[PDB]
């Protein structure tokens, strides 16, 4: 994986409702 | 789809050509087959645990038992992705072997051994073996994903099927909340899904090391053993940096999470902060949190400028160790070009597995943890295995200690029963146990109404509102009948809620939406039970929670008529005993046990009655606004020049490597390869550091600008733009432009610049490659164009699908007992299986579009293999191995150039969102006077005169006030109230220069209020709004953060309102931490804060607003405190919602419909005069 979108993800993030 | 086209994903081509013209809705990517369902894989997983629990005498579903169950259910598809992975890798090995053959039969000039003695023939059997490396690799990529995605499907179900059986005790539900179990579904399940994405790699990568050792040894020798040792002894220090990164990344996440709570307090309470001139204080409170978050993201950047560095530098040092050791230590079979340009490809292959092996073993550890977390969850407490209770011993402790015993409750059909008792008498507990949610130690609860149970309506005491429309929260997945709904809306007074809402019946209510008032939240929950037409209604204190008093009367008058007409039995526990001996067949319990049961007259005859008597656009403008504006030339040019110079060294390291192998000037061959590879290694460090450094210097000066130009915005913007819009672009886009862009920026700027470099190597090796590359590049352009357009759409359709799934795993857990009470399990079960299958069908087509790109782009790259081989040989009979070892890489550069390009494009769009916020600014602070000499030491005269001020918000056609004239002299404490929808709230806010008085003049204390700086105005005139919330912090700091007056003054100000007893007898005192929302002081404390701000500012004027709903005794206490506030100030122009507190005034202005209707200079003539008395009565 020369490009890094690798499997080391921080899964948890919070995003409120759009608009 | 057949095997001829399933391996190349030919069916995508009709899906991506339509996705370019139209967009992708869920109706476009819609159908989901039988094998890839959540239910089908869940049925397979139940079979696995059943066949284990038949086979296993040892019972429980421990972590050993889950892995045996997953293997027996998903082995037959994991073997087909490890078999294809072993063959994709082994056929991949043939590629290096072919390079060795090509260059041997080039230079210096049984029939099958001579068939592979060629270079024309050997290129074709190189080309027609790379088509099998590149098709088997994808087939095993996809099968791993398809099997992995299925585990997402059948574990989220098998998690959710226990949420349908979890016990809501204070032991179990008290320990693990919804936040714990949501991160099991969100965080944990993904890292068990990702283990099955990487499950063949821990099988395959050990083969790669073994063959990689063996073939490199056969190609070059015992020097290959020394070289491949240096990679495998730098793989554990690849692991240490990847461990320390995730350690620091957790720190950064748990630090900015605390920042986002502080930012939520600033955005949600920007109204009261802007009016009290307290936007700058909370700004510098979040900026210091950003300082500490920036030093945490710096450590993230340091440990991620090594990960890039170790990935590149460690192989190059290993390769140089191999050859220089094969030259300095012993050169027996020196570097002929067939040997050297072939073992570069053997290392260029083993660059990738060994430094991805560190991150596989990482994701095996996380899988071991995840089945530890899931098995410790999946052995929680099961629930169990008209209403007449005989013995009734029932506990919340799963062994012993009944909270309700000797409960002999009888409730036959055709009934209406109140339940009253002490606060803590086992009353709410009796209803939940009656519904079947607590463990019957003895007795039984029986049933026969219209083993065998009954669907029962339920209202929780802490009310629960699903995130939906208010109508849809009321309807609650039941057929809409607008006559029943109409009766409910009027009865609970939902008309003022709908009108005050931004949308009404379409308003997003509950959690993740409008955090309504607690009584308003209670009214929504109460109405659902009445609407639902369930055969029995159990209301757990609606009247004791009933905020609106006349509606509380009306609730009982509607609930009597509804119960009597429907003949739906109703048990309504409350300890408001107004109806309690009238017509309720009451059941009073005391101290956990039933005390008396019988008719109402029996309780009149038991002498306890007396007690009751008492969309297609790239964004180069946002990318130009990102880099050139934020970073500055002094490190933009260094990053842009170090990228090119690192990437000219990578051709210069290879170009000179070619020109030494021809000779196979020996110590000059060594002294330029060492002095090129070392500077090549050195430039790797100073480009990996400069990428991540520029990320930190753009993340800072974006967020600092974003905060300090949204705390410079008018409050009319905060009411016009939603606070979810500002906060999402705040929180999520700052995470992308900190944690996700610069790594992608470095990876794209490495990959695509190397991609052009690799196609430069080919085009100079065969200098009529320009003819060869012009048609093939066009096809590469078109696949690029139709992939970005496609996989942006499926990208957001992935992400905007995950959130309604995890919000369902919140709303199931919080309002759990409602769902089990309606006997309603299987209708929130099926909403999951639509939410689950909407996430998998938008993740499968994301990965099938990913595989379509890779199959198609590699076939473009394999054409580069054959054409670079064929045209170079026919040239070199008239630097060919080095050209041919680059053609293998090009098949795996064109992939990741496109893959990063799409991802960078998606990430770049998070910078345009922030710059759209940074163009919204108004509400100037200019004082057009002599700005320090014309205002004196304090404007506190109290002479607020209005001269025909015409004020509005809409700025287009709709004024609120017109022609108003009012001159409250110093001391004229003139509480002005008017018509209830006309102008009253507007009058209070506009006085603080926060609305557009489009004409006239409004002088205050001899100075024009329009010609003063907003900071000066807003500080020097206090207020108290309707029902505000509290900022979390120290108590003196909450009362006055920038005080600098005195501490004795703060005590005098706090005591002068109320709550000095609770302030003194708090466990903190003057530095007491306000516990995250003001859940422990008062609503009076806001008046205390207003009193402290008024006294500390040394003003006389004050504009005071209404009060929503509280203890009227506390409000009379507040009114008396306002009189006490008057008996310091003597000037106040205070509006009021209910006029009966406003009847003690000194002059009164009555406003009707949006004009001045009356101006009564006494407040007693108002009772005589008809228009004012009509508003008074
Ligand atoms: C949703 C995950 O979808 C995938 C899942 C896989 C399976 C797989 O081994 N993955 C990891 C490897 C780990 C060790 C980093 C990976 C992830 C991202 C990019 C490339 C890679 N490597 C693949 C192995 C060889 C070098 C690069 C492949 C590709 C994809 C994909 O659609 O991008
Ligand atoms: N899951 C649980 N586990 C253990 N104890 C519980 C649980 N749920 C409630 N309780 C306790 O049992 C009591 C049940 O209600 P209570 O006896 O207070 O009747 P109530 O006063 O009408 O209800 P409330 O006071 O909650 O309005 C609560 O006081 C609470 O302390």
């Amino acid at each position: 994986m020369l490009s890094r979108k690798g499997i080391i993800p921080e899964e948890y993030v919070l995003t409120r409702l759009a608009e | 789809v057949n095997l001829l086209s399933k391996g190349t994903y030919w069916w995508m081509n009709a899906f991506i050509k339509t996705a370019h013209k139209k967009p992708i809705d869920l109706r476009a990517i819609a159908k989901l087959p039988i094998a890839m369902r959540a239910l089908t894989n869940y049925q397979r997983l139940c079979v696995a645990f059943d066949a284990q629990a038949r086979k296993d005498t040892q019972s429980p579903q421990g972590a050993r038992a889950i892995w045996r169950a997953l293997c027996h259910a998903f082995g037959r598809r994991l073997i087909l992705s490890s078999t294809f992975r072993i063959l994709a890798d082994l056929l991949g090995f043939a590629g290096p072997l072919c390079i060795f053959g090509i260059v041997d039969h080039l230079g210096k000039e049984v029939s099958s051994q001579e068939f592979l003695g060629n270079a024309y023939v050997l290129a074709v059997l190189l080309f027609l073996a790379l088509l099998l490396q590149r098709t088997f690799l994808q087939a095993s990529y996809y099968v791993a994903i398809e099997t992995g995605i299925n585990l997402r499907g059948a574990i989220q179900t098998k998690i959710y099927n226990k949420i349908m059986h979890m016990s809501t005790s204070n032991l179990s539900m008290g320990e693990m909340t919804a936040g714990q179990i949501c991160n099991l579904v969100a965080i944990d399940t993904n890292q068990l899904m990702w283990f099955f994405f990487l499950c063949p790699n821990l099988w395959t990568m050990p083969v790669q090391i073994i063959v990689g050792v063996i073939l490199l040894y056969y190609i070059l020798g015992v020097s290959a053993l020394i070289g491949a040792a240096v990679i495998i002894l730098l793989a554990p220090v690849q692991y240490f940096v990847a461990t320390k990164l995730s350690q620091a990344q957790r720190t950064t996440l748990e630090h900015s999470n605390e920042r986002l709570k502080q930012t939520n307090e600033m955005l949600r309470g920007m109204k009261l902060l802007k009016l009290y001139a307290w936007e700058s204080i909370f700004c510098s409170r979040v900026e210091v949190t950003r300082r500490k978050e920036m030093t945490s993201l710096r450590a993230f950047a340091v440990y991620t400028s090594i990960s890039i560095f170790m990935n590149t530098a460690i192989p190059i040092a290993a390769v140089l160790i191999t050859f220089v050791g094969h030259v300095s230590f012993f050169k027996e079979s020196d570097l002929s070009p067939s040997v050297a340009f072939a073992s570069l490809s053997l290392f260029h292959i083993l660059v990738t597995p060994l430094f991805l092996l560190s991150s596989v073993v990482r994701s095996t550890v996380k899988a071991l943890v995840s089945v530890q977390k899931l098995s410790e969850f999946l052995s929680s407490a099961e629930i169990r295995e008209c209403v007449q209770i005989i013995g009734g011993f029932f506990t919340w402790t799963p062994d012993g200690i009944p909270t309700l015993s000797n409960i002999t409750i009888r409730i036959p059909r055709g009934q209406l029963t109140m339940i009253v008792g002490q606060v803590g008498c086992g009353k709410s507990s009796l209803l939940l146990a009656t519904l079947g949610e607590m463990q019957k130690v003895s007795g039984a609860v029986f049933w026969n109404s219209n083993r065998s149970r009954g669907p029962v309506a339920y209202a929780s005491q802490k009310p629960w509102l699903l995130n939906a429309t208010v109508e849809e929260n009321i309807t609650f997945e039941s057929p809409f009948n607008k006559q029943r709904y109409k009766m409910v809306i009027e009865a609970c007074s939902l008309q003022p809620d709908i009108d005050i809402l931004p949308h009404g019946d379409q308003t997003q209510i509950g959690e993740r939406g409008i955090n309504l008032s607690g009584g308003q939240r209670q009214r929504i929950s109460v109405a659902r039970a009445l609407y639902q037409q369930t055969n029995v209604v159990f209301l757990d204190d609606p009247f004791s929670a009933l905020d609106v008093h006349l509606s509380d009367h009306l609730m009982q008058a509607g609930i009597l008529e509804l119960l009597r007409d429907d003949k739906r039995t109703v048990v309504l526990v409350t300890h408001k005993l107004q109806y309690l001996p009238h017509a309720d067949w009451i059941i009073a319990m005391k101290d956990g046990t039933i005390q008396r049961e019988g008719t109402l007259k029996d309780f009149q005859r038991s002498e306890c009655q007396l007690f009751e008597h008492w969309q297609r656009a790239k964004i180069p403008w946002r990318a130009c606004t990102k880099y050139l504006s934020s970073a500055g030339i002094l490190l933009l040019s260094l990053l842009v020049f170090s990228q090119l110079l690192k990437h000219m060294v990578l051709v210069a390291i290879d170009y000179w490597l070619a020109k030494w192998t021809d000779s196979a000037d020996q110590s000059v061959y060594a002294m330029v390869f060492t002095l090129l590879c070392s500077l090549g290694i050195v430039l790797c460090l100073v480009t990996s550091v400069t990428v991540e450094w520029t990320g930190l210097k753009v993340a800072k000066r974006l967020h600092r600008s974003l905060l300090n130009r949204i705390i410079l915005a008018p409050m009319r913007f905060f009411e016009t733009t939603p606070l979810g819009s500002i906060l999402n672009r705040f929180s999520s886009d700052c995470n992308t432009i900190d944690q996700h862009i610069p790594s992608t920026l470095e990876c794209l700027s490495r990959s695509t610049l190397l991609c052009v470099s690799a196609l430069t190597v080919i085009s100079y090796v065969t200098p009529v490659f320009l003819v060869a590359l012009l048609p093939l590049a066009v096809v590469c352009y078109f696949i690029q164009k139709y992939f970005r357009v496609a996989s942006r759409d499926l990208q957001q359709l992935d992400d905007t699908t995950q959130l309604p799934l995890v919000s369902h795993f919140a709303e199931t857990v919080e309002g759990l007992t409602t769902i089990r009470a309606f006997r309603y399990e299987a209708r929130f079960q099926q909403k999951l299986l639509e939410y689950t299958d909407s996430n998998n069908i938008a993740s499968l087509f994301l990965t099938a579009a990913n595989r379509w790109l890779e199959v198609c782009m590699e076939y473009i790259g394999a054409c580069v293999v054959l054409i670079a081989a064929a045209t170079s040989i026919s040239n070199s009979l008239h630097l060919v191995g080095l050209g041919l070892t680059y053609a293998l890489m090009v098949s795996n550069y064109l992939n990741w150039m496109v893959r990063n390009l799409a991802d960078m494009e998606i990430q770049l769009g998070a910078v345009k969102r922030i710059h759209a916020l940074l163009k919204t600014e108004a509400e100037s602070y200019e004082g057009l006077l002599a700005p320090s000499l014309i205002p004196k030491n304090w404007p506190d005269q109290g002479k607020i005169q209005i001269q025909n001020l015409s004020v509005r918000y809409d700025s287009s056609l709709k004024p609120v006030l017109k022609h108003v004239n009012t001159l409250i002299s110093p001391g004229q404490k003139i509480g002005i109230c008017g018509r209830t929808g006309s102008g009253k709230s507007s009058f209070s806010l506009a006085f603080f220069r926060m609305v557009d008085m489009f004409e006239g003049r409004i002088i205050i204390d001899g100075i024009d209020i329009a010609k003063l700086p907003l900071h000066t105005l807003r500080s020097r005139l206090s207020i108290i709004l309707q029902d505000p919330v509290l900022f979390s912090g120290t108590i003196r700091f909450n009362l006055d953060p920038e005080k600098k007056c005195s501490d004795s003054t703060l005590w005098e100000a706090l005591e002068i309102a109320q709550l000095k007893l609770v302030v003194k007898a708090l466990p903190g005192g003057l530095d007491a931490i306000i516990t995250e929302g003001g859940e422990n002081f008062s609503q009076g404390q806001r008046q205390l804060f207003c009193l402290a701000r008024a006294f500390v500012r040394k003003t006389s004027i004050f504009i005071m607003d209404e009060a929503t709903a509280s203890i009227d005794m506390a409000t009379e206490n507040i009114l008396q405190k306002v009189v006490m506030t008057a008996f310091a100030d003597r000037t106040v122009v205070t509006i009021a919602h209910r006029v009966h507190t406003i009847l003690s005034a000194d002059l009164v202005m009555v406003l009707k419909r949006g004009a001045i209707l009356e101006f009564d200079k006494p407040e007693t003539l108002l009772s005589q005069k008809d228009s004012v008395f009509a508003s008074f009565v």
